[PDB]
């Protein structure tokens, strides 16, 4: 059901607007390397917390 | 929506003519054929000289 945004567990400290990629064990982590980017956060999250991100 | 968007050599808008020929080339011999214009010098570098190449 093509979603514009996902709720994904954070693998590390994510700030608002950070581009996200896969981390270890399927968690989401910040990235500065385009092509690994699958979306970006619209929420801030510590570690192991869920974070809403918009896929892009 | 894919993962990599593998561009082609001609997508690189500020590549030079020799630069694009080199990027496309597959072997060192092909690269030498692009780079060395003097046929006698090319023959020396290829380790394959005729008597005319040697005189020149």
């Amino acid at each position: 059901y093509p979603l514009a945004a996902w709720q994904v567990i954070a693998g590390s400290d994510i700030k608002v607007g950070d581009n996200l990629t896969t981390g270890k064990d399927g968690t989401a982590v910040p990235t500065d390397d385009p092509s690994t980017v699958f979306g970006y956060a619209v929420e801030e999250a510590q570690e192991g917390q869920l974070v809403t991100l918009v896929i892009s | 929506r894919s993962k990599e968007i593998s561009i082609e050599v001609e997508d690189i808008k500020d590549a030079g003519d020799t630069g694009k020929r080199l990027l496309k080339i597959n072997t060192p011999s092909g690269a030498r054929n692009i780079i060395i214009e003097n046929e006698d010098a090319k023959a020396l570098i290829n380790g394959e000289t005729t008597n005319t190449n040697k005189k020149n």
